[PDB]
Parts: structure tokens; sequence; C-alpha cells
RNA sequence: AAUAAU
């Protein structure tokens, strides 16, 4: 019934790329955008991108444009969302955020003329003047916004122009014209590939002029003979003028004053195509789904299907006249979703199905070569995911009650289709645990390799000398007879200085210099070089490496309040403005400032800093405070306090003889419910970061990409102190404390990259990855992959066969061939021999794990791999399937390939009656669905036996069972509820969904007594079903009824659930169809309805980006809003002390029980 | 022998899912021959509605009996075609490659209605004496009774099946309880033989088509029996009355060649009229997919596919069928659509194949 | 590996304990229906349904062993009264007509059995 | 056995 859904992993695969001044007027920045998130990248100069800013909105982009304003001194951004929204963004100095201009609804029931499916996108367009814009809403409407800096939009008919333009394929604004000019690509009388021979050629294309003022549109440069398969137009730019149209098979370049010039690529447009065509030579290509831009007014980049890049130059004489066309195959590249020309000599090829990559090109000694210079992570289609134990885990976390899993994932597709081994938390690969009792903090210095080791304890001080062994020295050299509050390099990696309580010492190695004595010190932070204290009592001294001997000098502050904390910085890059050094501060009154070091002038001030605002501008109980410049160079610094136990995190950014800087707070999701918290280390495998003490470990990590990731070490509990190591035996690796004492040398497990959102690594099949399979004896995944020949056998009956012959400039449909490998785990390389080749057209449909009963081992279950595969071979060769159940063995390893010991062993596969379009086992029994039936079968030593079988539907694609209970689920009609009553070999369909749907997938909502299936729908809903006899509607259990309805942001194809780490439920996790993770996790109905009035408080009371509104994106598609929004709920935590306090007041409930109730949903979803 | 199987589509659909969100991803099939497996059903190419003009011929279904088909309906899951004929048949034939199955004896007199209930359990049909029947999804009848005294010529389930509302040649539109089997209301007032009724998909209404003039379209109350309006569409004898399933526009199919979009919300605007049948229009069927886009079956025989939008017909095959059609029924998948007339026969009409010149005799 | 991480057996669901007591099932109506693919009534096999003939679920006798060819198509009348068996063995399957009568069996998928 | 091969 009740639920909240949490989102785990953010969508990755961009959708849409352009290039404008999205920061200021001055420099121009490539601006990204999915699903539901934006991001705005630079370009640092090897060639990096760096990320800028990124947001997330309340609904799902389905266009992108850029305008000047007029007046304005940045660009304009006119998103849009579905079921026509425009909204007209724009950053917000000041902010550091999206603020909204025009925010433009068109919902009318008028607008859409009857029709309740909406199968249209809306499509933004802008002049390249910057005079006007459009959107073609419902296929059917046409908002034309002018500009002067808005002015009253109006809506055209389309269908009452001049001409009634329908069913259009695509429109853009033209170049070099008195008023703005819409080109209208449209199909007037449709046709469809497969009919065309009565309907040849049916396609236009229109030139509208708009007048703004006298809102008149008349019709110029019509042409209507076009070929068919026009997929879009691009429009030339202004040099040259006219428009460029891209059939599938052919190309045109159309201008008003000038006949049509059109060139043929390949020899399949004989029959299909009677617009004069010439023949071009040297090529033969597709352009079907081809992104293109322009890298001049002359040439155009293509990346068709494929990723094969071209470069097309428009070959004209000195009237620029296009005369002729020159194609030319570049080198290849992912297969791109968008492209945009960044620079004079830089290109960007979006991607969601593959990585995303930024390229660069320089001229051939009229021709261009293409390197890679930079590529974004994608987990891809998350089409499967097979949860499994990572190979490698230390024997001393082998002894931890909760498991320790990871997630396979099936991401990519087609030439960057590979796996994706996903991972949450940080696991160190313990090489040596010394149990030490007592000591708690700890400092590794340098004397680049950690010449020692100061540990500080109650009463004493024990030094380690690391390097070819790790010895405790007993000499002099250091301070043992107290406690040490820091200690740490200063100079440059060449000088050593402890910190105590009677005073501070240098140390230039083994032997000491001189001892400066000194309310015991409490705090230290060093900024070489330069040394600031703070005592007990808020005193602060700064000290200074004058020629080496440290030097006194007291700061001049007036202490208006006591100082509580203090942070010492060194900023590399310039961004504290008005290296230079700086003396963060928080003092008692809950005022924060920034001080200067050589001089010491107030700089900066917060008038109530612990409260936690989203954004600091200049003029409770705050613990520790960090700030630390992260990032290429030391270019971002980030501020960190510790405060009420709650960690909240501040980014910085310019804004203008006072600090020109402001700081912006970061979403959160870690609850920490003097030793130091904030721990910094330099270069841990590469990697420069802040790792966060305390309950919840943290690892905060951010590359030269400047994106902020945040991992958890949740195995071995929490973490008293920390330290980087670098030794002879232990590599650039870590050092910390046990809750229980016990000192680990660590090192980060090499296999990972830790500048995803989630510790991944990516697995290259280099072909398309369709399922994965765990079995868990011998501990090895398999995995179902396609890779694509040409077809040259056309399958018929009577069987035949008919082999395509044709000519020289034919294209090849691409035949997929399967194959099943089996990926070790230990060293993620296929296991060379261990393959299973598939029939020529044997399509795998489904794969999985099986645990069929056997009496060979003790418990009643074996647990082989069952696979179901099916011979497509067009819609008149009938379809028929077989059952694959291989078995993974062991045999005697061959030498010198010790991961050639496992091999598949096919126990079973025989030609079924029909596809087995879906697979699942019922306590120990193997169910298939067969064509219109599921049957239930035995596992006999080598054979399968029958026993019940009963009839479901048109195509059931997903099985799944719970004790004896099994969930179909239909492609079109629903899902059902059959159950396998065990005494008597029957199968009964307990209950029904009576009505149609299109489902992606199911599984089970597990509540301690009721038991609710949750299902995934095409328009991307999450519900939850019941079988509630008891009720009217369902009349005795015959109908299921829903109790949960969601709205998800994207499509959802594969789940799994995992234990609470709350007596019986289940988290039901799912991967989404575009890189994104979520939970759905059940709740009490106190809980539930105790946080909705909390949600509707944050859905009415909030800004919300773009002007979006939650409430109205969780509507399913008569709606059962049973399903919290932990997205939306997350903002609760992102509010100020005082908003919160508001909000909950007004609410009815109290600030900490809401925390309480939000805080466990994120301890019991730590996973992974 | 032909055996048009969807397997193969909805498999590629379902591969095809994964990494293309929409029609913008989806790969250019050719109209070459060596392209048979780039085809999905019409729930992948939505759209793109032409697709669904199901012009191929698949082969023609005939009994042993020859008597002309009055109504054809698929069952819920698509597993087979029933076939009421005039002589009481149910005619089962298979949903995979259309092969005889079994012929039964369900109706003493000419079948006429046959709606399977809004889930799969129940089928009630109804013959020109009137009886009313109930069927399991075994084909076992369950219940049989009379309700109405003249041939009933369309029985329509509620959203809900506890009713079920028939029309008749006596002149009123009755409504049934389902379980108990008794009348509610008589829904009088039409004046002439009522040829069509079709419960409203959730509002609740009960449209009917009449053969007078005066009054050839009416709008009931299930509940209170009273007349919600009247509407002066056709010159004469509404031949079809049908709903679409988004519950904004009526389609209707006259006598007088003609077939209207009408809008329940505004009767008084007429919303579109479509011109194209050379004879009555005898027939229609929307489609179970695509919301805009039907077939018409003439008294011609001609069968014609329609859109809403487009002034023309969006391309038929006059002479699709000898004698003149009764009923027109999509596959649930939607790529099928199985045809009955008055020639004693029944035709299956896939999509066209991507590659083929269009040659056939139904085609040029 | 789903049934190692999160285990279903020892929860007693309301969805097992509904279906066990055949939790609100009302009587069917019209005494003359089958009512194909309904469970075997849980009752009826130890002592007795109490609602004979308008059971909603089936009552099994062990006497029938030759599979009902019918109802592997999904039509046979007969149903709960079905006087052949209406499982799945593929053992006790008729004899095919063809094999026995006119020589050998035409199709190669034949289930019937050969002697 | 009620059309398994119409
Ligand atoms: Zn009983
Ligand atoms: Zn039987
Ligand atoms: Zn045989």
């Amino acid at each position: 019934m009740y639920a909240v859904y949490k989102q785990a992993h953010p969508p990755t695969g961009l959708e849409f790329s352009m290039y404008c001044n999205f920061f200021n007027n001055s420099e121009r920045n490539l601006v990204v955008a999915g699903t539901s998130q934006l991001y705005v990248y630079r370009l640092n100069r090897r060639e990096k991108l760096e990320l800028a800013a990124s947001f997330s909105f309340f609904g799902n982009v389905m266009s992108m444009a850029s305008v000047q304003l007029a007046g304005a001194k940045r660009d304009a951004l006119l998103l849009s969302f579905k079921d026509a929204k425009l909204s007209v963004v724009e950053y917000d100095p000041g902010t550091h955020d999206l603020k909204t201009l025009s925010l433009h609804y068109f919902e009318e029931p008028e607008l859409r003329d009857g029709f309740v499916q909406n199968v249209h996108t809306p499509r933004v367009r802008v002049d390249p003047d910057g005079r006007c814009a459009a959107m073609l809403v419902y296929g059917t409407r046409l908002v034309v916004l002018p500009f002067r800096s808005f002015l009253p939009s109006y809506i055209i008919d389309v269908r009452a122009l001049d001409e009634k333009l329908l069913n259009i394929i695509d429109l853009q604004f033209l170049h070099g014209y008195y008023e703005p000019t819409l080109l209208i690509l449209f199909e007037p009388n449709q046709t469809w590939p497969g009919r065309v021979a009565v309907r040849q050629d049916t396609c236009s294309i229109v030139a509208i002029s708009l007048n703004i003022t006298q809102k008149v549109h008349p019709v110029i440069w019509s042409l209507t003979s076009l070929p068919f398969d026009c997929t879009q137009a691009l429009a030339v730019p202004k040099p040259i003028g006219g428009v460029v149209v891209f059939a599938v098979n052919s190309l045109l370049y159309l201008n008003q004053s000038v006949p049509p010039y059109g060139v043929a690529l390949n020899s399949l447009t004989t029959g299909t195509t009677a617009f004069p065509l010439r023949t071009q030579e040297g090529v033969r290509i597709t352009l079907d789904c081809a992104q293109a831009t322009f890298i001049s007014y002359d040439k155009m980049v293509i990346s068709l299907k494929g990723g094969e890049i071209y470069v097309l130059t428009l070959i004209t004489d000195g009237m620029r006249s296009v005369r002729a066309f020159h194609f030319d195959k570049a080198a290849a590249s992912v297969l791109t979703t968008s492209m945009v020309t960044m620079e004079p000599g830089y290109l960007f090829l979006g991607s969601r199905l593959g990585n995303s990559l930024l390229l660069k090109y320089t001229e051939k000694l009229a021709t261009y070569s293409f390197e890679v210079c930079d590529s974004i992570l994608n987990i891809g289609p998350c089409a499967n995911a097979a949860v499994g134990e990572p190979a490698f885990l230390s024997e001393e976390f082998q002894n931890s009650p909760e498991p320790d899993l990871e997630i396979v994932v099936c991401s990519g597709h087609g030439k960057n289709g590979a796996l994706s081994v996903l991972q949450k938390s940080i696991r160190p690969q313990v090489v040596t645990t010394f149990e030490l009792p007592g000591c708690y903090d700890m400092w590794t210095v340098i004397a680049r390799r950690h010449g020692f080791l100061i540990l500080s304890r109650e009463d004493s001080t024990m030094i380690l000398q690391t390097g070819q062994e790790i010895m405790e020295l007993d000499t002099s050299g250091f301070a043992t007879q107290g406690p040490t509050v820091f200690a740490g390099n200063i100079g440059d990696n060449r000088y050593i200085v402890q910190v105590s309580p009677l005073g501070i010492r240098l140390l230039e190695g083994v032997n000491q210099l001189h001892f400066i004595p000194v309310a015991p010190i409490v705090q230290c932070a060093v900024a070489d070089p330069y040394v600031v204290i703070m005592s007990a009592e808020g005193h602060v001294t700064m000290f200074l490496l004058k020629s080496h001997r440290l030097a006194l000098h007291k700061p001049p502050l007036h202490h208006q309040s006591k100082v509580i904390t203090l942070c010492l910085y060194r900023d590399l890059s310039g961004m504290f403005t008005t290296p230079t050094h700086w003396c963060l501060l928080v003092r008692e009154n809950g005022t924060m400032e920034i001080y200067q070091l050589p001089d010491w002038r107030l700089v900066f001030l917060v008038k109530n800093f612990p409260v936690g605002q989203r954004v600091l501008v200049d003029s409770p109980l705050v613990k520790e405070v960090l700030l630390v410049a992260l990032g290429s160079r030391q270019s971002r610094p980030y501020l960190l306090v510790h405060v009420d136990q709650e960690l909240l995190i501040y980014e910085a950014f310019p804004h203008d003889g006072n600090l020109k800087v402001r700081f912006k707070k970061v979403p959160h999701n870690i609850n920490f419910r003097r030793v130091a918290r904030f721990r910094y280390f330099e270069d841990i495998y590469g990697y420069s970061g802040v790792f966060i003490c305390g309950p919840s470990p943290h690892w905060l990590l951010v590359t030269g990409r400047g994106a902020l990731r945040l991992h958890p070490m949740a195995i071995d509990g929490p973490v008293d102190s920390f330290a980087p190591f670098h030794n002879v035996n232990c590599p650039r690796g870590f050092l910390y404390f046990n809750r229980q004492g016990e000192l680990r040398i660590s090192v980060l497990p090499a296999y990972l990259s830790y500048d995803a959102p989630w510790p991944v690594r990516k697995i290259p099949l280099r072909c398309t990855a369709h399922y994965v399979a765990y079995h868990v004896e011998s501990k090895v995944y398999a995995v179902a992959t396609s890779t694509n020949t040409p077809c040259a056998r056309i399958p018929r009956m009577t069987k035949e066969f008919e082999t395509i012959e044709r000519d020289e400039r034919y294209i090849h449909p691409q035949q997929e061939a399967f194959s099943i490998q089996l990926i070790s785990p230990v060293s993620w390389e296929a296991i060379p021999n261990a393959r299973i080749e598939l029939q020529e057209w044997e399509h795998v449909t489904c794969m999985k794990t099986v645990s069929l009963r056997s009496e060979e081992t003790v418990s009643g279950l074996k647990g082989y791999v069952a696979a179901g595969t099916c011979l497509m071979q067009g819609e008149e060769v009938t379809c028929r399937g077989r059952i694959l159940i291989m078995d993974v063995i062991e045999v005697v390893p061959e030498p010198g390939q010790p991961l050639t010991k496992n091999k598949f062993k096919v126990l079973y596969e025989k030609e079924q009656k029909g596809p087995v379009t879906a697979l699942c086992h019922c306590n120990g029994h193997l169910v298939s669905a067969i064509g219109q039936k599921i049957f239930l079968w035995s596992l006999r030593a080598s054979e399968l036996t029958g026993m019940a079988f009963i009839d479901t539907q048109l195509y059931i694609h997903q099985m799944i069972s719970v004790k004896n209970f099994i969930l179909a689920a239909d492609v079109m009609k629903s899902i059902s509820l059959l159950r396998y009553q065990e005494e008597s070999k029957t199968l009964s369909l307990v209950s029904r969904d009576a009505k149609p749907l299109e489902v992606y997938s199911v599984d089970f909502m597990v509540d301690n007594a009721q038991l609710g299936f949750l299902v995934s729908d095409r328009d991307r809903n999450l519900m939850v079903y019941m079988y509630l006899p008891e009720a009217k509607e369902s009349f005795g259990g015959m109908r299921l009824l829903r109790r949960a309805d969601f709205h998800v942001g994207a499509h959802v194809n594969t789940f799994w659930r995992t234990p609470c780490r709350w007596e019986n439920k289940h988290i039901t996790w799912f991967a989404t169809l575009d890189g994104g993770i979520g939970l759905l996790l059940p709740m009490q109905e106190k809980t539930y309805r105790r946080l909705l009035m909390l949600q509707n408080a944050l859905t009415t009371m909030l800004p919300h980006h773009a002007g979006l509104n939650p409430r109205a994106f969780r509507m399913l598609h008569n709606a059962v809003r049973n399903v919290l929004d932990g997205e939306l709920l997350n903002r609760y935590l992102y509010l100020s002390t005082m908003e919160r306090s508001e909000l909950a007041k007004k609410i009815g409930t109290t600030p900490d029980i809401i925390l309480d109730d939000l805080l466990e949903t994120d301890r019991v979803t730590a996973h992974f | 022998r032909k055996t048009i199987d969807y397997n193969p589509s909805v498999i590629k659909y379902l591969e095809n899912r994964i990494w293309q969100r929409d029609q913008r991803d989806m790969r250019a099939i050719q109209p070459d021959a060596g392209y048979y497996n780039d085809l999905v059903p019409p729930i992948g190419m939505l759209n793109n509605p032409m697709n669904a003009v199901t012009t191929k011929f698949v082969r023609t279904s005939t009994n042993k009996v020859k008597c002309p088909v009055f109504v054809v309906r698929w069952t819920p899951e698509g597993r087979r075609l029933v076939t009421g004929a005039s002589s009481g048949e149910f005619t089962l034939w298979n949903g995979l490659t259309f092969n005889f199955e079994t012929i039964l004896q369900a109706h003493d007199s000419p079948v006429r209605a046959m709606t399977w209930s809004h889930n799969d359990m129940w089928m009630l049909t109804a013959d020109h004496g009137g009886y009313v029947k109930y069927w399991q999804s075994n084909m076992n009848n369950v219940k049989m009774f009379q309700a109405h005294k003249e041939a009933i010529r369309e029985a329509s389930f509620s959203p809900t099946d506890n009713k079920f509302a028939t029309c008749s040649d006596d002149g009123t539109v009755r409504i049934w309880d389902f379980l108990r089997c008794h009348e509610e209301r008589i829904l009088r007032g039409h004046g002439a033989d009522v040829k069509c009724v079709d419960w409203h998909p959730t509002k609740g209404l009960v449209v009917s088509g009449s053969k007078d003039s005066q009054q050839p379209i009416k709008f009931w109350d299930p509940k209170t029996g009273q007349s919600l309006a009247t509407l002066h569409a056709h010159k004469n004898t509404v031949m079809e009355v049908k709903l679409n399933l988004n519950g904004n526009w009526l389609l209707t199919a006259s006598r007088d060649h003609l077939c209207k979009l009408f809008d329940i919300r505004n009767l008084k605007e007429e919303l579109q009229v479509f011109r194209g049948h050379k004879k009555e229009a005898t027939a229609v069927a929307w489609h179970p997919v695509h919301e805009g886009l039907f077939a018409s079956g003439g008294s011609d025989g001609s069968l014609l596919f329609w859109h809403v939008g487009v002034e023309k017909e969006v391309g038929g095959m006059e002479m699709a069928h000898e004698g003149m059609i009764w009923s027109l029924a999509w596959h649930p998948l939607g790529h099928i659509l199985c045809s009955g007339s008055n020639d004693h026969t029944s035709k299956f009409w896939t999509r066209n194949r991507p590659g083929d010149k269009m040659r056939d005799r139904y085609n040029l | 590996m789903q049934e190692i991480i999160a285990s279903v057996d020892h929860i007693k669901f309301d969805l097992e304990i509904a279906v066990e007591q055949q939790l609100g099932a009302q009587p069917l109506p019209f005494p003359g229906m089958d009512k194909s693919g309904a469970a075997v009534c849980e009752f009826f096999l130890k002592a007795a349904c109490g609602k004979g003939g308008m059971c909603p679920f089936r009552h099994i006798s062990g006497e029938k062993t030759v599979v009902c060819k019918h109802w592997l198509r999904g039509l046979c009348k007969k149903g709960d009264q079905c006087e052949f068996l209406h499982e799945y063995d593929m053992t006790k399957m008729p004899e095919c007509y063809f094999y026995s009568k006119f020589g050998e069996c035409s199709n190669k998928e034949c289930p019937f059995l050969h002697i």
C-alpha cells in the first residue's frame, strides 16, 4: 500500500547539446541535458571537459534552444517539457542557480482536437537573428513567441495556414531573411516504408514569413515532390543559404531562387523516388538516424547510425550556388544522439547509449582527421542486472553479518555495448592490520613516501617509521610525554611540525631543531608557510616560516565573540580575489568571517552561519570546519562544516574591497547521527578529495571533471581517524582506525573508477549485451550478447532460402548472431573456450539462473542456468524456441590460464513447441511460457517432464515466483497471478488485472503479511497491485486492485529485492533504461500519512526549477498516490533550520520527528 | 501454408524498447525485400499509423456450411477468431495460422451480436429470435433467455460488466442486469428499428442509431432511462454507431454513403465527415492501438482505411470483398483484420511487407 | 541468487492465508458452468466442500486416467464432471488414430501415444 | 469422447 520512492543513481546519458553563452557574454559554454538533468560543461586546455553547474528538473526535457534577448547579458534557455510546456530559464549570478523568466502552459483540452494519446513531442526553434521563436505543440499548434524581453505570444493553428500542414517532420528557422522565416517539412499524405508502390513521394517544404506585429504569416517557396523518406532538414548558413533535406537514401539542397540539387547515396531508391536524383560517386550510406552540424558555411559533419563520421562539403562556384557534394569517411566514433561544433577546431558527440566523447579535428596535408580528447561515462540502457557477490573480499571483513554484494548491468548498445560492474561503497583491500589499543587520532607525514606516522594516546605518543618495515621508535626526536594535537608538513614536504598543548616543535626529520612554548591548544590548521593554532578560550595565534625557523606573529583580531572553529586555505587558482592565503573563521554568535593572512583585514561576513542557508552572501554549535580546494590544479574550493550532528557542504562561485566570491550549498545524503572529521588526501590511487569520518564514513572525490562524488565506507562500521599512506609495499593508499582500535593498512581496489557517482567498471564487449546471470556455484557470470552481420538469405516457406543479390550500391540489413559468454569475476575477462554459440537466427528471449531441485546437494535445490531462445525469421515463418539449461562445472585449470577452470555444461537443449518467451522457477520446478501457455516442468536426470499447463495471453514476457505464486506479465494485456498446488499437479489463476496495459517488467513488493505486485508501465509509471478477496471492486479476489501509484521519470525494466539493513519488509530496487537506479521502500501508515503533509508543504511553498510542479509530475499517466517522493522530500533536508522549523510548525509536526522519519529511510537503504 | 506470426515482431520491438525512446530513434525500415525482420507491431511504430493499413491479403476463411457471416470477433487473447454465421454456427479459426478448429451450433436463429465482456470471462451473443446467451472461454453455454421479442441487432457491455444494453427491431433499447438476467428499463422513443447501440467506455452513456429519419441518433441514460439528447446526423438508416475508446468521438456510418465523426461533448457542431464510400457504409472498426485510424466496410464490398484529421481516405481496397461487409474486427495486437461478408466468407488482412511491388488484385 | 539475500519462506503471507481458506470466494452462478483453470477445492479433499456444484473451485476424483484431449485444446464442456483425466501427464494420452488405423503418423510433433 | 487432419 504505502511506500517511498528514493533515487540511488542519477540518470546517465545526454539527449541535447548546444554551445551557448550560459554564464556571460564573453565565453561560451557547452550545455547538455539528459532527461531531467541539465549540465553546463567547459573546456580546459590535454583537452578535458569540466562541469560548471548541474540542475535537476521535475520534468523530462523534450527540446532545448537558446536566445540572446534584447539587452540581456546572458543566453536564455528555452526548455520544453511534455504536453506543451515552455520554460524560459536563465543563469542567476548571486544565487548560482537557474532563475525563471516566463513559463507557458498550453494544456487546453481544445488544443488537442480530441486526441487523448499524445505521440508528438514539443520542438522549440529560434531565429539565428534572435528575433523570434516557435514551438510545435501537439503536432498541429505552433506557439510563436515574439521577441522585442518578451511579448504576448500567440498560437498559429498550423492546420489553418494557407495550406494545412499535417504530419510535420522537422521545422527550422532560416537564415538571411527580412522576416523570421520558418521551414516546415511535412507529409500531407503520409505513407509507410512497407507501403511504397501507391504513395511514392509524399513530402513537402514550405517557408512562411512570420509578421510579428500584424500577426500575418503568408507562404513563400513551397515544394511538393520530395522523397517520402525525409528524416530531417538543416538550414545552410548565411553565405550560401537554403536548406538541406536528409532523406534516408538521398540528400537534397533546396533554395527558392534555384532548382533543387539532389544526390542519391545507395541504390535502394530505384523505384521508391521519382524525384530527379543524381548518383553520388564513392559513397554508399544511409541518412536515416544521423546527427549533423556545420563546421563552417561550406562543410558539415554527419554521424550516421553506427557512429561513422563524415565531412560533407558543399562545393560551390563564385555565385554561391551549390554545384556539387563531396563526402569522405573520417574517423568513426560513438553512436551519437546529438552533436555541436564547440570551438573552431572542436566537436562534441553527445550520446545516451554509449559514452559521449569530445573530439578535435585538424586539416590534412579540405580533408580532416578526427581525434578524441575526452569522454563522459555513461551507464547506457540498463537492460538487465544480476546482483552478485564481489569475487575479492578481505578476510578481515569476511566476519560481518550484512551481505556484501554488487550489481552487473547490461549497459550500452552496439559497438558501445558493455557491462557495468556497479558498486556503492568503498571496500579497502586491507594489507596488514595492527591491534593498537587506546590511540584514536593519527597523522601521516612525508619525509612522495610517508616517512613516519604519529599516533596519539591518552597520555603518551608513539611514532611508527614506515618504509621497508613499519616499526615503533624509542629514541628522541619527538614528544612522547603527552598527546599530540596536530602533526604535519610545513615548508614544502621538507620540514616536520608537531603541535603539543605546551607548545610547537619544528623537526627537520628524525632530529628536533627547537621548542617554542605556548588554554591548551584544541585545534590547528596549517597552510604553508603559515601555521595557526587556536586555544581553548578562542585565542588564535599565527606562525610563519621565516628563514628555517617558525616565527611568531600575533594576528590583530577584535574578539567581539569567541572563536569556535577556524580553517586555513591557500588558493592556487584565482577565485578568492580582493597564490593567496585565507583564514576562514566561525564565531560563537554565528558569524563566519573569511580573513586575509598577509594582512588581517576583514574580507567576508555572514550573519547566521550555523543555520545552513542555501546561499552565503557577504555582510548551531559548529564543531569543525574545513575549506580546501578540490579539482584540477585545485580550482574550485569547497567549504565543509560540521554543525549539530549534521553535515552541510558549500560550493564556491565568484560574484562581484570585499571578497568577490560566494558559496552555495549542494544536495546531500549524509547524516552524522578534538578529533577531526574531514581528512584531505592529495593522492590516493590518483584521486584528491576529503574523507569524512564519523558514524557514516564517506569519501569526497572530484576529478578533473569537476563533478562532486560522495562514496561511503559502510563495511567495518564507523571510522575514528584516517590518513593517507604511500609505502614501498603499500602503494598510494590510506590508513584508518576502527572502532575496535584496529589500525588497517589498506589500498583502494584498482579495478574500479571512482569518478562516476557509483564506483563502476565498464567492460566493453563490442557487442550488444542482452542479459546477465550469476551462477552461485563457481561464482561466475553468464552474459548473452549479440553481434551484427550482413544478411544474405531470406527465410521462406513452402523450408527453402533465397539469396539476397543486388548491385554494388546496396545496403545489407544487419542480422543478429547470438552467443552466451562466461565472464569471470576475478579479472572481468571472458573465459576462453567457455562460450555457447546458438543457431543462426536464434534470439535469446530470456536467460536467468534457476534453482531447479536436485538430490545430490544437501539442500533440495541445485541452481543451474536456464535460457530460452527463439528463431526469428519474419512474420511468415513459424516461430519456435529452445530451452537451454547449462550448468557451470569445474575442471583442472589449463596451465598458464587459471581462469579456464570453468566451462558450461549443456544438460538440456530441445526444440520446444513454441517460443520460450519467459522463464522462471517455482519451489524447485521450471515454469516457461511457450506461446499461449505457461508450462511447469520437473528436472529429471537430463530431461524435463511436464506437470501442469494453462493458457494465459498473447505474449508473456516476464514471470517471477514467490513460493507457489507466479506473476506473469503481458506486452499488451496485463499482469496475472497463478498458483501451483504441489499436492496435485494443477496450475490455477488466482486473479488477473482486468484493464489493458503495456507492461515492461514485474516484481513483488513484500511487506510483513501483505504482498503487493509492483508493475512498470510504458508511460513510466510505477504501481503496486494487491489480491484482496474481501473487497467489493474485486468480487472474490477476481480483480487485482491498485493500492499505490507513481510516475517515475524513466523507463524501468529490471527489479531486485534486498532486505532492509522493517521486520519483514524488502526493498525493491530498479534500474531505469537511462542509467538511473532507484528504490521503493515500504512504510507504515502513520509514517506515510505524516510525511504526506510535509510533501504537500514542500510542493506548495517552495520554488522549483523552471517553475515546474512536483505533484503534477508524479500523477500517474484514478490516481491513488500512496508512494511518497523521496526526491522531493529530500529538499526538506536542504532547507535551513529556520525554514525547516517554519514548515514543520505549519504542517503540524516537529522537525526532529520529521528528520527521524527521513533519515531512517536512508539508514535502511545503504546496501551495496 | 500461410502463417502470420507476431512473435518475431514482438521480440524485435521488445529488443528495440531498450535503446529506442521514441520513433525518433527507430532506424528506418527500408523498402527492400531483405528487411523481413525489421518489423515491429503497431505498438512500436505509434506516430506512423500508416503501417496498420492492413492491405495485404493472407487467406480467405470459408466454412462448409456456406452461410453469410453477420459478426466476427476475436477472442480477448487473440488465440482464435469466432465467426457468427447466419445459421447460428460458431466457427472458430486459429489466431496464428487462421485454420479451422471447431464448428458449434449456438443459436437456432441467425447470430447478430457478439460482444466479449470487458474481462475475458464472458461472451454475450444474440440472434434473430431475440434470445441472449452467455458463454465461457471454453465455448460452453452457461445461461439463455429471451431478452427482446424481435431480432437483437447489437449488445454492448458497461464499463463494469454487471449491465449490458441491447437493441431490437421492436424499436426499443433495453438495459439488463448481468447476473440476475432481469430487464431494468425500456429506453423507448426512437419509433423505428434500432440498428446499433454502444455503451460509452466510462461515463455511462447509451447511444443508438435508428432507421427513423426524425431522430436518427439518440443519447440515453442507463440509470434513469431518460433521453439525454437527439442528433439529426444522417439522412437515413444509421447502420453502425461506434464510440472511440478515448471517450470523445462518436463515429457513425449510415446508408447514405457517409461516415460522420461527432464530438459527444459538442453535438451542435459536426466535427468531421468521411466522403469516399461509393455505396452504403455498413461497418466500422476503430483501431485497438491507433486512436484516429479505423476501417470501414461498404455495402459494395469496399474496404477503406480512414484517419481523423485527414480529408481524404488513408487508402483502402475498393472491391476488397464480394457482397457487402457486415463487421470488422482488429486483432488485439492490431496487425490483422478480419472482415465478415454477406458472401458466405471472411478474409484476413495484414500489414504490407517492405519491398513488395503492390500488384495484388486488391491493390493494383 | 535472489532467494539467498532475500528469502520468503519464513513469512506467512496474507495471500497464502486467503487462498488457503477460500476467503471471499462467492459461489459461482448458473449451475451449468465449467470455470476451467480454477484450483482444486482444498476442503472437498479433506472432509467436504459443503457447496456441491456451487463451488468456485474444482472437485476431483481419483478414477480418470486418460488425459482429456479437448482440455488440451482448451475447449471441453464437461469440466468438473469430465470423464477423462485433466492433468498434463503425457503418459496416458490417447493413442494416435492415424498411427493405430491409417498406417503411420503424418506429423512429427504428435503428442498422442504411438503403439 | 464432442470435428485430431477442413
Ligand atoms: Zn468445493
Ligand atoms: Zn475435459
Ligand atoms: Zn501420431
